[PDB]
């Protein structure tokens, strides 16, 4: 149902870059999610993997 | 977040609480037990008189 043309959207009226809203920077690679107590599952810690795993 | 699974800590890390949420690193000159529940001191090996 939805159709959006991104080429004609001006973010904040001047910027041409899509903003960011995720509560947590993405884990890059070779790393594991973590848990922060008392906070929603959307927000994590990006812990590194144990030795001998991938 | 209320729903979770339990995974054992890796070698050299322990925990002593109900819901750990993280594996505590063993301090220096110590190593994890068989069950990863309490650090114990390492062993020194040398040609002794005993
Ligand atoms: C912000 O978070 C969303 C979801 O939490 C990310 O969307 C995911 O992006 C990856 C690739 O980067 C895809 O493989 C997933 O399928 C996406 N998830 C969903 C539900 O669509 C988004 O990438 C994050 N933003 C940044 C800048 O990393
Ligand atoms: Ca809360």
């Amino acid at each position: 149902r939805l159709f959006i043309n991104e080429e004609k959207i001006l973010w904040s009226g001047f910027s041409r870059e899509v903003p960011f809203s995720n509560c947590s920077r993405d884990c890059l690679a070779g790393t594991r999610k973590g848990i922060i107590e008392g906070e929603p599952t959307c927000c994590f810690e990006c812990v590194e993997c144990p030795d001998g795993e991938y | 977040t209320c729903c979770f699974e339990c995974v054992e800590c890796p070698d050299g890390e322990y925990s002593d609480e109900t819901d750990a949420s993280a594996c505590n690193k063993c301090p220096d000159d110590f190593w994890s037990n068989e069950n990863h529940t309490s650090c114990i001191a390492k062993e020194i090996e040398f040609l002794s008189w005993t």
